[PDB]
């Protein structure tokens, strides 16, 4: 959809009052079908490694989080449509210009497409940004085209600061959501038994992200 | 106890992409 109707009208106003924003159907079929044949690409062909902390101390990484993952930038051969999708997310935070809360937005990581290979596996209750690195929203796509959640599991279950009720949100194939990565919005993955993929950015808020970069570069 | 035990890793250098 036009982007900037969708921002202005719907995703800033929703981000701005609860902090989650649920766009459903956002690029159709025929392109979600192909990020899906493109995701399973990337898992077939092995690129895929244990999902990371920010810090690690002694506990192994997947005691926390059971997902798998690689990093794309959206130019890589065979990840084409990939690429359309974060241009698609760039463009909607590029209208959204100034009204996200007072973030001023430059800049995102790198996609970090992932995958819970069933088995029960998920992300315990954690925030995305506890400790001020940058990222200021949480840009999620799910690709997942038959899932049932009520057997499968999976589901983003958000707990955001305030509200007298937690944020469901299942992982629907086609499905966008975005939402504040900072500590309003801790959140987990429940339990997984069938393959779950999505695909992540973080946008950076440019004043945080240039103090933590200083921190980083400083020791 | 520390969040950033939790919080998903990013690269902190090198790999931030411009809008
Ligand atoms: O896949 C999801 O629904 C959320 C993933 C998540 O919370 C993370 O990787 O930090
Ligand atoms: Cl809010
Ligand atoms: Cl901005
Ligand atoms: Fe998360
Ligand atoms: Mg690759
Ligand atoms: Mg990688
Ligand atoms: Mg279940």
């Amino acid at each position: 959809l036009p982007a900037l109707k969708l921002a202005l009208e719907y995703i800033v106003p929703c981000m701005n009052k609860h902090g989650i924003c649920v766009v459903d159907d956002f690029l159709g079929k025929e392109t979600g079908q192909q990020i899906g044949d493109e995701v399973r690409a990337l898992h077939d062909t092995g690129k895929f490694t244990d999902g990371q902390l920010v810090s690690q101390k002694s506990d192994s990484s997947k005691d926390i989080r059971g997902d798998k993952i690689t990093w794309i930038e959206g130019k890589e051969p065979g990840c084409e449509t990939i690429g359309l999708l974060m241009s698609s997310m760039d463009d909607l935070i590029r209208h959204c210009n100034g009204k996200l809360g007072s973030y001023k937005i430059n800049g995102r990581t790198k996609a970090m497409v992932a995958c819970y290979p069933g088995n029960g596996t998920g992300y315990v209750r954690h925030v995305d940004n506890p400790n001020g690195d940058g990222r200021c929203v949480t840009c999620i796509y799910y690709l997942n085209k038959d899932w049932d959640a009520k057997v499968s599991g999976g589901i983003l279950r958000i707990f955001p600061e305030g509200k007298a009720q937690f944020a469901d949100i299942e992982p629907k194939f086609d499905r966008l959501l975005f939402f504040w990565s900072d500590r309003r919005n801790p959140h987990e993955v429940q339990p997984a038994y069938a393959t779950r993929y999505a695909i992540t950015v973080w946008y950076f808020d440019a004043d945080e992200r240039a103090r933590a970069k200083v921190k980083y570069l400083t020791g | 106890l520390d969040l950033e035990t939790l919080a998903p890793y990013i690269p902190m250098d090198g790999e931030d992409f411009q809008l």
